[PDB]
């Protein structure tokens, strides 16, 4: 335990700060790939917020004295009035971006930014990302500025997102305003009407209340409908401000376009469950409703591919959905197997107890009654709505196995069961699988063709898998000769001229919209034909294309059963049995063929616009050796940016590799006896089942987060893009702030940041917009979805996020940043370190007339990259290396920027700042943009700034620098005998915009600087030009304007219409 | 307007009326209790209890939800079927008239409804019906918190200042931390974060008031000790829970704490849900927690009597035989002993750390394991015990029979643990340990530790607000007189002697009425006397539910002669048994 | 003891009790895991185990028709609990036979999560209720030992490994009770089940236990209450047992007064059967292609 170990517990104190104050803290990736588990609780979107919407409160910072004795009434407190004054009156009134300082409305969002005052230290709101270990406590990190401003203003713009609610708007019966109706409260009363005050003396407050016009105060003109009712929105002048005002104004335009009227949330209800479910809306005028639920197609499909991301590739990820689809089919069809009638149709075949063999037990034994309750057909029939997902494969264990002939008895049922539950899989290869078990079963009369070397006839079946090794003679019969194959011809005529055509039909409603990637959106296929839902009293029919297949292999295994190669084995009495089984087979009056083409279809399209998991399909198709679809792949990556602009896409997407085993004999069984209730109306029975699920709006949960997962997908599109340098297509205002660490690292640092923002700002908390960072480049990160057929074409179908509307929120943040960023205690342009003992007033951060030297300036030379210094012997002064690497001497004019000054900071610090306090040089240090911290001092007073800016170099390291210190006079009342102070550092550019005024409760400042209260922040309150609206937002920030309170009642679907 | 409330965590169901139970201070004036009509009647958490095996979560809900207030009756032989304010356990049609009220906890997995609870929360988001508790205060229902027209200042709103065992009442305070007020008298604005699940009279009996800007770093106790018992803290708000830091952890280090409102004061019941025995119970805290701070430093600030020191067998007493020992074990490997050091201290894991360990684990089994398997009675038969270790393996490795309740602390140990001051080796040799302590854990959900200190420390907090004097009545066994001469000891008059296993102190001569004298025997009590001590193993073990409430428990009891004066010269060894009774 | 213990930060955050392995951690950790989170999440989605005559075999094989042990009783260890037992209407002969504990508690299914006091005292010999909140884990270890007698699957081979054209080694593996623990076996079992018990439908009971929710802690922006299954609730209050270890009344009559209460982690069913295939899984296709 020595200096190794020390350093790394030093190291570890202080970079711990990050398990305190910052909610999101980035890329604590211990789990950065987080399963989708289903249970999407939705976000929670309205929140009123009956505070005034602002935020940016005005501090009084350094306060005004208590002077008593000597020259009294100079001062003038409202607090010896016992009243609270509407602006703050302190010696110095800065302006700070303190979020929701006076929402004092319903709830809270969380995640809110404070800037503490500038004489404070403020740099904890710019370590939000790319500092914890890097940087220590009391410095900011300028080569990371951009990223951790745009973090800064993101939780800006999200802790904003309020729904404005107006409160009672009490008429004011003082003398005031006399009858003007504001909006009463209990504190923010006075302080959010500043033209409501009591002025008593004239104040530096006062002689600017004093302009206050009197109709710019209250309610303006109250919007209401129904008389007697709640209002619909009132139109109100108060202090707000136009920059939380336009966040605020576009989040209520969200929700406004993403919710419809009554007579059309009906119909989607309706169309979403296929017109049974019965519901009547009030043909009466609700006036104030705001549904947020029902989200754009182009949205719903990116929540869609985003729920294909971050869960497991493999076959982890097809159960639950299939299963959670399965249970709630099982649930509510009308259909319930049965099969004693399989059992007497097939026992009663009288056969003879002198056979070594009884045709009819085999059947019977490997049709089994294992406790199965037949789930397998419902996780086949399930497994339809996922088919790009997963694909029933036939089980490998059921096939009729090799080194067994046609007349084993077994090894027969077994082909005849795979062939009756072919179609019943959605698997791309189970035709082929289906002949193959015949040809390799009778592999020595009939041989035929197969396609390839390393295969031959008698393989197993179930390696055909691929779609190159389908025989050629099945993909064309007229290559069989009937001469040597007349029975194995006429399979392959049979499966190619009985198995079902795929068909289509409606989900849905398509004013919803649907998630569907790659079918057209509200249709879903299915690989049989279908009809609509009947509402008569239904029987088992026999012109279905379902028993069409069954009774077209039971009579060709019975042609199969009275060969010639058959009947020459097998005993002629138990091939009586076995045509005699097979004829009372297709005889059976099943439920289920007429269940597949005409219930199950419109089971299916109700379940899909319940379930938690929309359907993802791809097309059917049937007997096609070209068009089978090999894989269905989904990319988190954009190949154009990656180099991959060309390759085939089994290499730039994922490929869902997910296999549900199924088993024939527990089909074939729910397939051949299946039977219903006599009095069974199919509409009325969905109706009755269909009514609870549809009972509520919890079914919109699906549809309401998708809205979020695109808006927090852009916003981690454009941060990520906006901080490393032109990224994709999104504009960049801040760009002026220097970023220099734009590598993939960082990248996931900030995508961290704005997942756990929209995660927290929402409540919401499944695994939205983590899937990305999986392969650990989300600088790229843009969606797509394709499947690769076999013949080559490749449906590719990007999917971008949709016209979001918190992407130009950011957007407006970032654009009145760049000229209020005083206000957020950033500031622009340089500092400069001259020597000045002005015996009058200073101003550090308000430079008056032009900055000496700027760079490129008659003798003004730049230090060199390394900021070396080469001594000079006996006498000289030793020169500083300057930029074109030629020794300078350091007397004179010098440009320091300050990635040299932070890696020379024991150079600068003994050799060329001894000579910035003997008045000797004056160097520029080059930052772009910095924190400031303005510490204070009285002015009468010996004070030098020298020990202060020592101390400003004592923390530079090569890390960060801390944030620039200045020594600004509180200016004094009255005219003082200011000692001569010794001051250096000052500002280039006018970093003073947040002074809101100087020693306000004053009667005039006599010293320091008199910067009254600006009329150009207040025009709603002291201008006679002005017009309501007119909120100059790009440029300035405004501080009282004409906002709306909207009024709205959320209902349920109860709410709505009456479901029963 | 009804409102429909889903149980939360260790929710009082028994001896508290329910609004004791949803938010007291509903039950505080009577111009307040009387405007609540509670609907949660007795047959329902039976009649739904078994119905809820097959019935689904969400079949459930919508069978349920349909139903009127007041019920009619059914059906043969009569099952029932399955004011201003209209509280009720019954999930209704969530509308404009009825609000989901929301404790901002987690729900206990004992009510069969609790399942319905992810179901109607997102419903109530979809609307504004998401009541908070404090809402039901004020005169008008209001969804949100610190509304416009009522600036929350009335006496109900403190939730401070208020036979009465085994349910204590619980705040879960959010407290605004200012750090340093610098800068002529102006303060940093600082930060909020709530702690969730901290006893009443805590707070009440160190005359914590709701609005006072308290000092903080002197810790001071009454902080550290609400962040004991504590169940988590949460940063104010958005639920990330965090832990907090005591030692010299970051800059700006929160001087002044002040707490705020109080959100959610209700009473919880903590019977015997983690503790189970009234034997002995250990926990497994980390190496740099605050075991200081409530074995003793609780139990100073009162002069009853909630411990005694000589149980609370604490960690690291089996270095009483090891630190110089476990450091004697690696002075040879160098560079993969300081190398390896980094790697606890830092996010990732090396090779390193596998030679420290490995010569730790090979160390633990050969001088601990016998050391504590040799350390039987001291754990699990002095009486009552309590006890401390370092993991769950620390005391199975020996077979010792104790409850191993595993402990998480929400104050960060580590950088308490590189604050340590005259500590045997470095600091470091403390981070070498404490990695080494960390790994054997054996991965169970770390149980939050305050749940633990609010059930032994718990209804101790009660005592000084009960007005009334205690009662000590004594579980005791007796021992037969002839079983003690026949070991060479020597007893006075030759009668029958009473060792009291375990004291404990009703409060209004309840438990003597009908738990005096009615000898429970199904823990026998077997006691064995030896040179200067002796100890009572209960072979049917003692549980801690059949204790009846009100009882109250002292922690670490230890065992002692009703008349120690009987006995004469403690001669010899002797182990012999006895039924027991309370008196 | 464990030359390769699994690091703390290679399980997540807590869900309730149990803990998920990381995806990070391969090793015979990992394969482990994943064949044991695989073959859960085939139990889960079955349609075998919802006939009621598989629920009255499952009953019965609880109550051992032949074996058992000396169980204590059950009212002893009930008063953690509220309900009373059963009693002899008329004179009652068995005493505590694991056929009369079924007997004492059969009100709701031979089991009622109103009986959550199953961890109380465990394995009393020198429980059907412990048996049956093991429900889930020895239906994984019946999927694990699907290709799992001795007359015709034992002779037969033993002859054929003893032939001098093949050599064969035999493995023995000493103490296979005492080397389940949780802190390394009995917790990735516990984890990899809670884990595959998620494709079943998550608000579906299994044999007679309800589906309650869980606190589910394992991401740190957004604890959030989940309602989990049926199967996982079992899966809860065995990692509450596995963890705690097994309770032992041994109360020998050979010596006098040697009365006991002892904890260990040995059962004296068949998963120290089932981890053995694939332990040997990992061996020779994973470990011993690595280094030999």
């Amino acid at each position: 335990a020595t200096p190794m170990i020390n350093n790394a517990i030093r190291s570890f104190l202080t970079a711990w700060d990050d398990i305190r104050i910052l909610s999101p803290d980035v890329s604590s990736k211990s789990l950065s790939a987080y399963l989708d588990s289903a249970v999407a609780n939705g976000p929670e979107l309205i929140i009123e917020d009956t505070g005034l919407c602002t935020s940016f409160m005005l501090l009084d910072n350094i306060p005004s004295a208590h002077l008593t004795k000597e020259l009294i009434g100079f001062t003038w407190f409202m607090q010896m009035y016992q009243m609270t004054p509407p602006l703050p009156e302190g010696a110095v009134n800065r302006i700070v971006c303190m979020t929701n300082w006076a929402s004092l409305g319903d709830e809270g969002r969380g995640l809110e930014v404070r800037l503490p005052p500038p004489t404070d230290s403020s740099v904890h709101a710019y370590k939000t990302v790319l500092s914890r270990g890097y940087i220590d406590n009391a410095q900011f990190n300028p080569l990371a500025l951009r990223s951790n401003v745009l973090l800064m203003l993101l939780q800006f713009t999200l802790s904003n997102l309020k729904i404005n609610k107006s409160s009672t708007f009490t008429s004011d019966v003082t003398t005031i305003t006399s009858g003007r109706m504001i909006r009463a409260f209990p504190e923010l009363l006075a302080l959010a009407y500043p033209g409501r005050a009591v002025l008593p003396t004239q104040t530096k407050n006062a002689q600017f209340l004093s302009t206050a016009i009197a109709d710019r105060i209250g309610r303006l003109d109250r919007a209401n409908l129904i008389g007697g009712e709640v209002s619909a929105m009132v139109e109100c002048m108060e202090l707000c401000d136009a920059l939380t005002l336009h966040i605020r104004e576009t989040y209520i335009m969200l929700l406004r376009s993403m919710h419809q009227d009554p007579t059309q949330i009906v119909q989607i209800v309706n169309e979403c469950a296929n017109n049974l479910l019965n519901s009547t809306i009030p043909i009466s005028l609700r006036p104030t409703i705001l549904c947020p639920w029902f989200a754009s197609s182009e949205d719903l499909r990116l929540q869609q591919v985003m729920h294909l991301v971050n869960i497991s590739s493999n076959t982890a990820a097809a159960l639950p959905l299939v299963e959670a689809l399965s249970t709630l089919l099982r649930s509510v069809t009308p259909l319930v197997l049965d099969p004693t009638v399989l059992t007497n149709a097939i026992t009663t075949i009288s056969e003879s107890t002198t056979q070594t063999i009884s045709p009819i037990s085999e059947i019977l034994r490997l049709l089994q009654p294992m406790g199965n309750d037949y789930a397998a057909f419902w996780k086949c029939i399930a497994s339809w709505a996922y088919n790009g997902l997963v694909t029933t494969v036939l089980s490998e264990d059921a096939f009729p196995d090799s080194s067994q002939s046609i007349t084993h008895l077994p090894s027969m049922w077994k082909c005849l069961f795979l062939t009756l539950a072919g179609p019943m899989t959605s698997d791309p290869h189970s035709p082929v699988k289906v002949f193959m078990a015949l040809a390799n079963l009778l592999a020595q009369p009939e041989p035929i063709a197969i396609g390839v070397p390393g295969m031959h006839q008698t393989t197993p079946a179930s390696q055909f898998s691929h779609p190159g090794v389908w025989p050629p003679g099945f993909l064309n019969p007229q290559l069989i000769n009937p001469q040597q194959a007349p029975l194995l011809r006429a399979f392959a005529e049979h499966i190619r001229a009985n198995w079902p055509q795929p068909s289509e039909f409606g989900y849905g409603s398509t004013l919803q919209g649907s998630a569907n990637l790659f079918i057209p959106s509200n249709r879903m296929v299915y690989p049989w034909p279908n009809q609509p839902l009947p509402r008569l009293t239904v029987a088992p029919t026999y012109d279905s294309a379902m028993s069409n297949w069954i009774s077209t292999t039971i009579a060709f295994f019975i042609r199969v059963v009275n060969s010639v190669n058959m009947t020459a084995t097998v005993n002629d009495l138990t091939r009586r049995t076995m045509t005699g089984v097979m004829t009372a087979m297709r005889q059976v009056k099943t439920m289920t063929p007429f269940y597949i083409q005409h219930m199950c279809p419109t089971e299916l399209s109700v379940l899909a616009s319940v379930t938690v998991t929309p359907p993802f399909q791809v097309p059917f198709t049937r007997l096609v050796q070209n068009d089978v679809i090999t894989n269905v792949l989904v990319a988190r990556v954009d190949p154009a940016q990656r180099g991959d602009a060309a390759v085939d896409i089994r290499a730039t997407h994922a490929t869902f590799a997910a296999a549900l085993p199924v088993d024939p004999a527990a089909i074939v069984v729910a397939m051949l006896c299946g039977q219903t209730e006599t009095n069974l109306i199919p509409s009325h029975h969905y109706g009755k089942a269909f009514a609870p699920l549809f009972a509520s709006n919890a079914m919109f949960t699906r549809n309401q987060r998708a809205v979020i997962t695109r808006e927090a997908f852009v916003c981690a599109r454009s941060a990520v893009a906006q901080c490393q340098d032109a990224g994709f297509l999104v504009p960049r205002p801040l760009d002026a702030l220097r970023q220099f660490d734009v590598t993939s690292a960082a990248a996931a640092e900030i995508m961290h940041a704005v997942n756990d923002a929209f995660k927290t700002a929402f409540d919401l908390d499944g695994a939205l917009l983590d899937g990305l960072a999986l392969y650990g480049d989300p600088r790229i990160a843009d969606l797509s979805a394709a499947y690769l057929q076999y013949g080559g074409n490749v449906v590719r179908e990007h999917v971008p996020p949709g016209p979001s509307h918190i992407h130009r929120a950011l957007q407006q943040v970032e654009s009145t940043f760049m000229a209020e960023m005083n206000l957020f205690n950033v500031a622009r342009g340089n500092l400069y370190l001259v020597q000045t003992a002005t015996n009058g007033n200073w101003s550090p951060m308000a430079p008056v007339a032009a900055p000496p030297f700027v760079r490129g300036g008659p003798n003004v030379r730049v230090v060199g990259r390394f900021g070396t210094i080469v001594p000079r012997p006996n006498g000289l002064e030793p020169q500083l290396i300057d930029d074109g690497n030629v020794p300078r001497d350091i007397a004179g004019d010098w440009v320091y920027p300050s990635d040299v000054l932070q890696v020379s900071v024991a150079v600068f610090r003994d050799y060329v700042w001894p000579m910035v306090k003997a008045g000797r040089t004056r160097v520029l240090v080059e930052l772009g943009h910095y924190v400031y911290t303005l510490h204070y001092y009285d002015p009468q007073i010996s004070l030098d700034e020298a020990p202060i800016l020592e101390e400003w170099l004592s923390k530079i390291n090569p890390a960060g620098i801390p944030p620039v210190p200045f020594c600004i006079p509180i200016p004094q009342v009255y005219p003082c005998i200011t000692a001569r102070r010794v001051h250096y550092a000052f500002t280039s550019e006018n970093n003073n915009d947040s002074l809101f005024s100087t020693n306000a409760a004053s009667i005039d400042t006599a010293f320091g600087e008199n910067a009254a209260v600006s009329p150009l922040r207040w025009p709603g309150l002291v201008d006679p030009n002005y017009r309501v609206g007119t909120n100059d937002l790009p440029n300035r920030i405004t501080l009282y304007n004409s906002l709306y309170r909207y009024n709205f009642t959320y209902p349920t679907l109860d709410g709505i219409m009456y479901v029963r | 307007i009804t409102i429909v409330v889903i149980p939360t965590a260790h929710f009082s169901w028994t001896d508290t009326n329910f609004l004791n139970s949803v938010d007291y201070r509903l039950t505080s004036q009577p111009k307040i209790r009387d405007r609540f009509a509670v609907y949660a009647p007795g047959w329902l958490r039976r009649q739904l209890d078994e119905f809820s095996a097959s019935l689904t979560a969400s079949e459930l809900l919508q069978a349920l939800q349909t139903i009127p207030i007041p019920v009619k009756a059914r059906c043969l032989l009569l099952p029932k079927p399955k004011r201003e304010f209209c509280l009720t356990i019954l999930p209704s049609l969530l509308g404009p008239r009825t609000f989901l009220l929301d404790v901002d906890a987690d729900r206990d997995a004992s009510y069969p409804l609790s399942v319905l609870w992810p179901q109607l929360r997102a419903l109530a988001l979809k609307s504004r019906l998401l009541l908070p508790p404090v809402a039901l205060l004020r005169r008008v229902v209001d969804p949100g918190l610190k509304p416009t027209w009522s600036a929350d200042s009335d006496a109900a709103f403190r939730a401070l200042r208020l036979f009465d065992f085994s349910a204590l009442p619980v705040v879960d305070i959010i407290c605004l931390l200012e750090s340093e007020p610098d800068d002529h008298g102006r303060i940093a604005p600082g930060t909020r974060l709530t702690i969730h699940s901290v006893p009443t009279d805590l707070l009440t009996s160190l005359s914590i008031q709701e609005g006072v800007r308290y000092p903080l770093r002197q810790f001071v106790h009454w902080v550290l000790l609400a962040l004991l018992m504590s169940d988590d803290v949460t940063i104010s708000g958005t639920r990330r829970s965090v832990k907090l830091e005591t030692a010299h952890a970051s800059a700006r280090p929160f001087v002044h704490i002040t707490v705020e409102r109080c959100a959610s004061a209700r009473i919880i019941d903590v019977r015997g849900s983690p503790a189970m025995y009234a034997n002995a119970v250990c926990l497994t805290l980390p190496k740099g927690s605050y075991k200081s701070t409530i074995i003793d430093t609780l139990p100073a600030m009162f002069s009853d009597l909630p411990i005694l020191e000589q149980a609370a067998v604490i960690d690291s007493d089996a270095l009483g035989d090891f630190l110089e020992r476990l450091e004697n074990l690696d002075p040879n490997l160098l560079d993969r002993a300081v190398a390896s050091i980094l790697s606890p201290t830092s996010d990732t894991s090396d090779d390193a750390v596998t030679t420290v360990l490995d010569a730790f684990n090979a160390l633990y089994r050969e001088i601990m394991t016998p050391a504590q398997r040799a350390r039987l009675p001291l754990l699990t038969q002095q009486g009552r015990v309590l006890a401390f270790a370092h993991s769950d393996y620390e005391l199975l490795s020996a077979n010792i029979p104790i409850q191993v309740v595993r402990g998480s602390i929400p104050i960060d140990h580590v950088v308490n643990l590189l604050a340590r001051r005259n500590r045997v080796g470095g600091t470091a040799l403390q981070v070498l340990l404490d990695y080494c302590y960390r790994t054997q854990a054996s991965p169970l959900a770390p149980t939050p530790a305050g749940r633990l200190y609010k059930q032994l420390f718990g209804p101790w907090l009660m005592v000084p607000r009960l007005s009334e004097p205690l009662i000590k009545l004594r579980l005791v066994a007796s021992a037969p007189a002839k079983v003690l001469r026949a070991a060479g000891w020597t007893i006075d008059g030759d009668p029958p002697l009473e060792v009291s296993c375990l004291c404990a102190y009703v409060t209004d001569r309840a438990a003597a009425t009908a738990l005096i004298e009615r000898r429970l025997d199904s823990r026998a009590l077997v006691t064995v006397g030896g040179d200067q001590l002796m100890f009572v193993e209960y072979a049917p073990p003692l549980p801690l539910v059949s204790i009846p409430r009100t009882f109250l428990l002292p922690v670490t009891y230890v065992v002692h002669w009703v008349p120690p004066q009987r006995v004469l010269l403690n001669g010899g060894n002797v182990s012999f048994t006895s039924g027991l009774e309370w008196t | 003891d464990i030359k390769d213990p699994i690091p703390p930060s290679a399980w997540t955050g807590p869900i309730g009790n149990v803990r998920y392995l990381l995806p990070s951690v391969q090793g015979p950790a990992r394969h482990l895991y994943d064949t044991w989170r695989a073959a859960a999440r085939q139990i889960a989605q079955d349609p075998q185990w919802h006939d009621p005559l598989n629920q009255a075999i499952m009953r019965a094989q609880y109550v051992t028709a032949r074996g058992g042990s000396s169980a204590s009783l059950k009212f002893a260890l009930k008063v953690t609990g509220i309900v009373l037992p059963e009693y002899d209407d008329s004179k009652v002969k068995k005493s505590s036979k694991i056929y009369q504990a079924a007997q004492i508690a059969r009100i709701a299914f031979m089991l009622l999560i109103a009986a959550i006091h199953a961890e109380v005292t465990m394995g009393i010999r020198n429980n059907v209720i412990q048996q049956a909140i093991s429900a889930p884990h020895t239906l994984v270890a019946n999927y694990i030992n699907k290709h799992m007698v001795v007359t015709d699957k034992v002779i037969p081979l033993i002859l054929y490994a003893s032939t001098p054209p093949n050599t064969v080694v035999n493995v023995d593996i000493k103490a296979c009770d005492a080397s389940i623990t949780y802190n390394y076996f009995l917790s990735v079992i516990c984890g990899a089940m809670h884990e595959g018990f998620e494709v079943g439908n998550a608000d579906a009971a299994f044999m007679g236990v309800p589906s309650t929710i869980v606190s589910d802690r394992r991401s740190p922006v957004a604890p959030y209450s989940r309602p989990i299954s049926g199967l996982q609730t079992m899966v809860q209050h065995l990692a509450d047992l596995y963890a705690a270890g097994f309770r032992y009344s041994v109360s020998d009559a050979f010596s006098s007064g040697n009365k006991f209460s002892f904890p260990t982690s040995t059962f004296p069913s068949t998963e120290h059967t089932a981890n053995n295939s694939t332990m040997m899984e990992y061996f020779l296709n994973v470990h011993a292609p690595s280094h030999v």
